[PDB]
RNA sequence: GUAAGAGCCUAGCAUGUAGAACUGGUUACC
RNA sequence: GUGCUCGCUUCGGCAGCACAUAUACUAAAAUUGGAACGAUACAGAGAAGAUUAGCAUGGCCCCUGCGCAAGGAUGACACGCAAAUUCGUGAAGCGUU
């Protein structure tokens, strides 16, 4: 079928930094790069500076793997899709080939119609289930380098006779000696093999976490970073969760907080839960084994 | 190969309806796969008598 | 009777393409919330408005992409269920006649 | 949807009277039938169209 | 084999207007130009519905 | 303009048309190159009012 | 306290205590971000606006000048009004509109002038270029070096 | 005994894309 | 940029005001893939002996044609060890409770 939607889906890093926008709409302009059924081309200028992004995918490329039109980087994260699908489940497993592709895309449009056109249809049910690494390696300010002209290959032959009025960047482009430089939009879209996302799964390997009790049943919690400002009545109220709390010994004078419970298990948790995350009394609250 | 279809056929399943899921965890079960034995296995072997 | 007229304007304008050839300029304003609040991300705040314009159609533009590709039929919708009767028995003489 | 003109007129009423037949053979059986045996009957029809016309 | 009948039709919904009008095409029949492009209702004196009405 | 970018987009390229609007095959025609390279009313109709034109 | 949350489209005319009292209870742990947020489709919620042309279009052409506008926001944290931008130019320049006569003026650019039609192959009336800034830009002494390599490293590729 | 592959077997017409992620921790009693 | 300022006030400059207010599928490209007959070898046209008109039917097969005309070999394909639910007798020999 045809698309033939109103107003993109897009990021804010890609919709640029001013918030009066003027964007043009274009019925059926160009194919999807993944679906290869024509949609509605929204296009519109980021900034001052900027190259005049278009949206790339359709609004149902983007509805069943929840990313922008146009940079294919998660709507709430703004990681790669491999990174997104490493830190929680695969099950969409959408078929590359041709025939089972358009079939696949016909039957998956025609749940996403019969329903309300709001949601990720198959992604909502694991997208309650978060919080992982994922979040704690998620860009927190807007990457506006993306949003920038190409480099002018008149100028790269020495032979740029526009000069300062070229709107192209004179500046060096990547060395293509690099991982990072392949990067095909499908294998960007698919989760296969896509080198950025290569980078920060790496980056991800490398990061602090919670870990397993040194000798057998120990529930012995050494807690350090305690602090003076804070109360042991408290620590129980917000550990209670986990069961009955077994021993709580507690040392002011190092100020570290050692903790028993029943089993490991919930040992292990409250490592997990309470590793590089839990804060309270506005202070972090940092947790080792032995 | 210069064909359109044919290829989708061992690169995945071809027209992939998933079983309806209801009143029964099933996500947990899994198959064995096929015991291989590439010293003893014939064309004929894979097919039956005929 | 509304709502058929409408379909019915829809497949009849495809009859005449270009008698009076089209024009456009209802150009409009959405109030957009992006949802995704950053202390950094709009530049700072809540809402974004957008002007949107419809891109202006060449009159002497051919068809873009191909249509006459086509896909087997999907599946249809679920089952229904029989609420047959309790199959009424059959004979081995019946059978053979 | 191509149209019946004149020389799909035979082919197309020798079409309609075999769906013709086989809705009605599919109403006549009754319920225990194991619901093969239509192309014997249309095998039947033919024969018989050929002995009216052979008298 | 290559003679062989039917016994099962083609199944529509699947072609030139049929759930997206084709995906819109710009090819049109002769048979598809306008024509008789206004219903003639029943007069007072035809059998227009408000004499069929009332009568025995 | 017009017509030989017709003819170069169905890759006919065994056609010539000339500047004065006549259609000639540049080799000996296979049967398939000749199944495919037959135009209808329109093409030649144009073709002819172009060529009054030109006159 | 009278009427549902969401359904829409009242038929008779609300109160302010039936419609806006807020809603009772905990909220549920089960919605991020996105969807704790009221969003339209998928992204965020769009409706139409009815903003006049020029204040958009001022607005829009002060930020892209300079980097300072107003907020197109419908209540936000409730408060008559405030800037969203560069903040710290727009209270500089007491925050001004491009469509407004300038407080600052200096160090305007130089160029050619030749307005008089009469001197062929010597006339640019609007044409004219800036004394300063110059055409063709060759880039460096080793940029070219090091472009000749990397279109090198490109040919050991293909 | 000619367009039917298949393959070849050499070509050619579409594209002006999206994308480049970097930051760190203490020890102590009978 | 131009004009007006009972503007400094000369014909030099400056000030004020007015009008004028956002082009570009941004490349003269770099890339990226799928593609021109047609030649190369092979290859040979359905209907139970042979020589043959054809009209259909079905769809992840198309070509020519403006065609809901008509052609393309009856356009091609279709040719299948065509196995779908569910069994019982009788004696005969051997071992067993
Ligand atoms: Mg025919
Ligand atoms: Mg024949
Ligand atoms: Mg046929
Ligand atoms: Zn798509
Ligand atoms: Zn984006
Ligand atoms: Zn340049």
């Amino acid at each position: 079928n045809w698309e033939d939607a109103d107003f993109p889906i897009l990021c804010q890093t890609c919709l640029g930094e001013n918030p009066y926008i003027r964007m043009t709409k274009e019925k059926y302009g160009k194919e999807c790069k993944i679906c290869a059924r024509p949609f509605t081309v929204f296009r519109w200028c980021p900034g001052v500076r900027m190259r005049f992004k278009k949206t790339e995918v359709c609004q149902t490329c983007s509805k069943l793997k929840n990313v922008c039109q146009t940079c294919l980087l998660d709507l709430e994260y703004g990681l790669p899709i491999q990174v997104r699908d490493a830190g929680l489940s695969f099950k969409d497993d959408m078929p590359k080939s041709d025939v089972n592709k358009e079939y696949y895309t016909q039957n998956m449009e025609r749940e996403i119609s019969n329903s309300d056109g709001t949601r990720p249809v198959g992604m909502l049910g694991k997208a309650t289930s978060t919080s992982d690494m994922l979040l704690k390696l998620a860009r927190t300010t807007p990457y506006y380098k993306r949003n920038r002209p190409h480099i002018c290959s008149f100028w790269v032959k020495g032979e740029c006779k526009r000069g300062e009025e070229c709107p192209y960047r004179h500046e060096k482009p990547t060395d293509p000696d690099d991982p990072l430089a392949d990067q095909n939009i499908k294998d960007r879209y698919y989760g296969i093999n896509d080198p950025v996302a290569d980078k920060l799964l790496k980056r991800a390997s490398t990061m602090p976490r919670l870990d397993p009790p040194e000798d057998k049943t120990i529930t012995t919690l050494y807690v350090g970073g305690l602090g003076d400002t804070i109360t042991e009545t408290d620590l129980r109220n917000h550990f209670y969760q986990f069961g009955e709390i077994r021993t709580i010994t507690v040392v002011q004078r190092q100020q570290c907080a050692f903790i028993q419970f029943a089993t490991r298990q919930a040992a292990e948790v409250a490592a997990e839960k309470s590793f590089n995350k839990l804060i309270v009394n506005g202070r972090r609250l940092n947790v080792k084994w032995g | 190969r210069k064909r359109k279809r044919g290829v989708d056929y061992n690169a995945e399943i071809p027209f992939e309806k998933k079983p309806a899921l209801g009143f029964y965890d099933t996500s947990e079960e899994n198959y064995q796969a096929l015991d291989a034995d590439f010293r003893k296995l014939r064309q004929q072997d894979l097919d039956g008598e005929l | 009777r509304v709502a058929l007229e409408k379909s019915v304007s829809q497949k009849v304008a495809a009859a005449m393409p270009v008698r009076a050839a089209d024009k456009l300029a209802p150009a409009q304003y959405i109030r957009y919330t992006p949802s995704q609040q950053g202390v950094a991300f709009n530049s700072g705040a809540k809402q974004r408005v957008i002007r949107m314009v419809e891109m202006q159609k060449d009159p002497m533009e051919p068809p873009r992409f191909k249509i006459n590709k086509k896909i087997p039929r999907g599946p249809p919708s679920p089952p229904a269920p029989v609420m047959h009767s309790p199959s009424r028995k059959m004979t081995v003489k019946e059978q053979q006649e | 949807a191509k149209t019946v003109t004149k020389q799909r007129v035979e082919s197309h009423f020798d079409l309609e009277l075999r769906a013709a037949v086989m809705h009605d053979i599919l109403d006549m059986m009754p319920e225990g039938i194991k619901q093969n045996k239509a192309r014997t009957i249309l095998q039947h029809l033919s024969e018989a169209w050929r002995c009216w016309k052979a008298n | 084999t290559a003679a062989r009948p039917t016994f099962e039709p083609a199944r529509g919904g699947r072609g030139k207007g049929e759930g997206d009008l084709s995906q819109l095409s710009k090819q049109y029949s002769s048979r598809d130009l306008p024509s008789h492009t206004k219903i003639k209702y029943r007069q007072t004196t035809q059998d227009a519905p408000e004499e069929v009405r009332n009568r025995d | 303009n017009m017509l030989n970018l017709l003819i170069h987009r169905k890759n006919l390229n065994y056609l010539h048309l000339d500047y004065n609007f006549n259609l000639k095959p540049v080799k000996t025609l296979t049967t398939k190159e000749r199944k495919k390279s037959r135009f209808g009313n329109a093409f030649h109709l144009c073709r002819e009012v172009l060529r009054l034109t030109k006159l | 306290v009278h009427l549902d949350p969401a359904v829409k489209e009242v038929q008779y005319n609300p109160t302010y205590e039936t419609m806006f009292a807020p809603e009772f209870g905990p909220e549920n742990p089960f919605r991020t971000q996105q969807m704790a947020a009221p969003r339209n489709m998928l992204s965020g919620y769009a409706e139409p606006a009815h903003i006049n042309d020029f204040m958009f279009e001022q607005q829009r052409r002060t930020f892209a000048t300079y980097g300072y506008a107003l907020d197109p926001s419908l209540d936000n944290h409730q408060v008559s009004a405030k800037y969203i931008g560069s903040v710290e130019e727009a209270e500089k320049n007491q925050g001004l509109t491009v469509f407004e006569t300038g407080q600052k003026k200096t160090e305007k650019r130089k160029k050619f002038k030749e307005n008089d039609a009469s001197n062929i192959d010597g006339f640019l009336g609007p044409w004219a270029k800036y004394v300063d800034e110059k055409d063709v830009a060759k880039p460096s002494e080793e940029e070219q070096k090091e472009l000749d390599e990397i279109t090198a490293k490109r040919q050991k590729k293909g």
